[PDB]
């Protein structure tokens, strides 16, 4: 009996392979961060903090003692409820294949916003400082929907310019994702070019980014450290429902701040 | 006891 | 002796032979909704229905008591008529290598039409709603022949709105493909866009469709249940014409009506 | 004994 | 010793084998109909008729008996006579590598003509019917050189409106190849286009094709059957001439007369 | 003792 | 000792293997006719003349005899003397990389010259007749760099017309390789549209090519016999110079004159 | 003892 | 212990895989005459000289005595001093994984600068004579960024007039990829068209040209020697920073000075 | 002892 401590709940084994199944499709589908920065675990539920390797001076100390503190970035955990019909997870011992499952994916999106958003736009509060916020470059402003073929270009001159080498991925928010999917120009695709232009880079959907985002793929500058990766958890239960979480452990460090530029309202 | 996500690359 | 009963019929075997591959073919040209839907069985004649596992609530039940009736959708069985004239069957046996099968192609089209039909625009006689008559979303109204390219995307986005993922098949009713595929763009072809717009997605035709009509190719949205698979079977024969029939038995359920979006008069 | 069409995919 | 006689030729084996390389270079290279049509046989010389496998009913029979003639389609013997100077077939033996074979060729093209003939614009005197003159769809009248990738995809929504699908050759006449090759849109080219149309068909010259014509490769709608195949048999000779001839018998049938679409005047 | 053309397919 | 008599040249090892690759070279980049026509040979040094099996009546002869002679075409054998500094090749022997083989080129581009003129244009005094000059279509009239796109096509259409099939190869002289190569259409290519336009035919440079030629690649065609193959032969020495030569002996052949197309100035 | 340049196709 | 001394550093052996690493990636991104010029060595620290293999005669010799001079090559040896924190490389040993190594970046990039501007355009100082300042060849004087794609063309066609064959590889200086990269016509690409001309010849950056240039890239005409190739060294260390420096010995050859074009300012 | 960068083609 783990943490997640499933064997006490009132679920049958196939509704329990449901949760799962419809939880991993919506993580899988819409975690903008972890397709893009380096990963490092999981290791687990008794991981708590990332060494960092570096020390920092204490004032206060006699002259015939050099002392200095190990410094460390502790990891956060994020649960997430949901409740679920006992009913609905009952008939998929009867045969049911679509039982009622609608806020393990409410849950699910919501534990993604809360990691994406403390990837690329930090969470000060755990400590975490995100991609968009350590950057040192100018953010481009760009004005319209065909300003993106240009811009990139210049974010990824910066890119260049800077000294970080190597694939350049573009992450679009909601709104540019939308404005830039949903253009054709009279038949030519505009997508297509968008694609062409960054050499091998992916291009990925951030939900939780804010306008737009060039960022090198070479590795080394971004490192999510994850301690116990996603998991559904039991919770309680009364008659009728049932009360589960998602569970995770993680931190994210930018190790170097310039490998990313900000292209600001789409 | 994860759901096995991990790394998506 | 099953129930085709093929033995009685006055019919050498190469003549059979033949009739099956004019059905046969007929079929796999035209059947649109088995190219595209998931697909159970065949389980044979005795499959008499579709287990939902689902229960419904029983009003009028003493205090002491709680009753619930099982849901289960049956199968509607079909059958086409159709005749042929024994002297061109028998002059199969002479070595003639093509003896008159119209009647053999009319009826498996009117077969392809009562599946098409139940698939698409529902059977509300059978129990059966169609793809079109469940989806929730609105169905774009296509002006015209050159509206096409931005409409599927309009409808593509609004899949990938509720949340439905997964290729996008295109279908295309009677009148739309006509006019989609006897286009030209001054040289520069038309339905070549028409599928690069589709992300892996195929792009069929549907005799029995009304419009057109984008839909996920995602899996576990759409199920065709087939219990006796289509079949040629013998009922009576006069001294020059024998009466043979297509036979089905199948339904249709829409396990998730927003996978699809209608598009209205082409 | 059918015609063997079964899923088209 | 066979029907051709060759050992009784005053010709040495090698200019034997250089006669039949240059015939056999012409056929390969201008036999249109053998390279669309289906292809029965070869039999050999006492194969005479093709079964078809129907009857005839006989009128004037008694009450008492019913009697019926079988129907067969006998094949035609066509030789085309030519003439060799026995000195230039000498020279063969002596190391010459370019000996006068003008009228081996002559022979040769009279032959495709003949039989190409009969294939597409029938011939009456032989019981053959083309498929030209046997197709009942009306003839599109193509009126320039630019109007043909329009017309295709009108004759192929045709085929595929009576029923006949599968890829769709084109068959182009004398002055339709010269004009639609002999043609380049300011660099962009056509002809390539033109390929592209059809869905897998291919696109071949017939000299004896007046116009175009648009046909199904299905199979089973076009039948050539050979008794004798193509042969170069003795005949004659004087002390400086030498009498030969090219020798075929075949017969041609129309089983599905609406697989095709006459294009007519380029 | 033909030429051998046979079909061009 | 063959006639070569290079072992008798003050030359080592290494200086002999220098000359031979620059020469080796240069042959393998220039010899035009060589990758086009067909090879016979090479058959050394006593290979004298080409039997062309064909026979010559001689009139002054007595009533009882016959008596004809046998027609044969001699080899020409061609020599291209070039002198070397002995210190150069001397220098060899001490590390050098890049000793002066100046005359080297010089001499196996007047051989190519030799070749490639007696192969296009003919040669008569070695009873040689060209390519260009032997055959009988018209000579298309190229007015300007972008004639060229349209003539190729029209000399193939002459090409097909005549009876000659196969790839067609383009083979452009000095001005039109340089003003077709040394041209492009506001960014698109042109040169990759003309080997766009030969059907898996090469598209040859030749320095002694007067205009332009079309040509078939489909052999039997065109002969170029080599009795002594290209070669490096020491001549003479003084203190300070040595005399080498390149020999070669070779006949070309017209097998058939309407192989090809001429097309005038560029 | 020639070259060895044959035929350049 | 050799002349890098590194056992004699205060740097723990990961810190030493560190500064490795960076400066191997730094020489790897920015080398551009290694992956354009023909590579001799590395040979070690003893090798002194490139033997050219040529004679110079001297003046005042007796006359019963003939004497010259070997010519030969020395190379130059490079060393590039740069300094580190001796608590940022200790803090490797407790798991950090970003050291500041900004000084080996800097010293690499200043090696990198050496050895190109030596390659391009000379070291008189070192006996070197570069590419750029040894072509005979007139400097294409380019006006604007949309007048690359016909320079190169002019560039290359002197190449090949020259005699000059192969693969030709375009260098372009720090202003010309600038403006040639972030460069695009309304979505058309331009780069994509440079490389589109060089016939499979790499397009390469170089920080240390001047302008542009276009060289063949056959070999046997650039030839870059190396004795001690690119190593890390120490030098010496107080109680916080170490001295360190990249070392190498080298010396470049300009063997065919017509192999490269210089175009001027971008 | 070097870094082995060598030839980069």
């Amino acid at each position: 009996m783990d943490l997640l401590k499933r064997h006490l709940a009132p679920i049958v084994p196939d509704a329990w392979s449901a949760i799962d199944e419809e939880a991993k499709e919506i993580f899988q589908g819409h975690l903008a961060g972890r397709k893009l920065v380096d990963f490092r675990g999981p290791f687990g539920w008794e991981y708590a903090a990332v060494n960092t390797g570096e020390l920092r001076p204490i004032d206060d100390t006699p002259e015939d003692v050099d002392m200095k503190l190990r410094q460390v970035q502790p990891l956060a955990e994020v649960r997430v409820p949901f409740t679920l019909d006992v009913t609905e997870l009952d008939s998929v011992a009867r045969g049911a294949t679509n039982p009622d499952l609608d806020d393990v994916a409410r849950a699910a999106e919501r534990m993604v916003e809360a990691e994406d958003s403390a990837i690329f736009h930090g969470w000060a509060q755990a400590g975490i400082k995100g991609i968009v916020d350590s950057t040192p470059h100018e953010a481009l402003a760009v004005a319209s929907v065909s300003d993106f073929p240009r811009a990139v270009l210049s974010a990824a001159d910066t890119l260049r310019k800077a000294g970080v080498t190597g694939p350049y991925a573009l992450v679009l928010g909601p709104k540019a994702y939308d404005d830039l999917f949903a253009a054709t120009q009279d038949g030519y695709p505009v997508a297509k070019q968008v694609q062409r232009l960054v050499v091998d880079g992916p291009l990925v959907r951030a939900n939780a980014l804010a306008g737009a985002l060039v960022m090198s793929m070479r590795g080394g500058d971004y490192e999510l450290t994850v301690g116990q990766d996603l998991s559904i958890g039991y919770a309680f239960h009364d008659r009728s429902k049932v009360e589960l979480f998602v569970a995770e452990s993680f931190t994210f460090r930018v190790l170097e701040p310039g490998a990313a530029v900000h292209l600001r309202y789409a | 006891g994860s759901l096995g996500i991990g790394s998506l690359r």
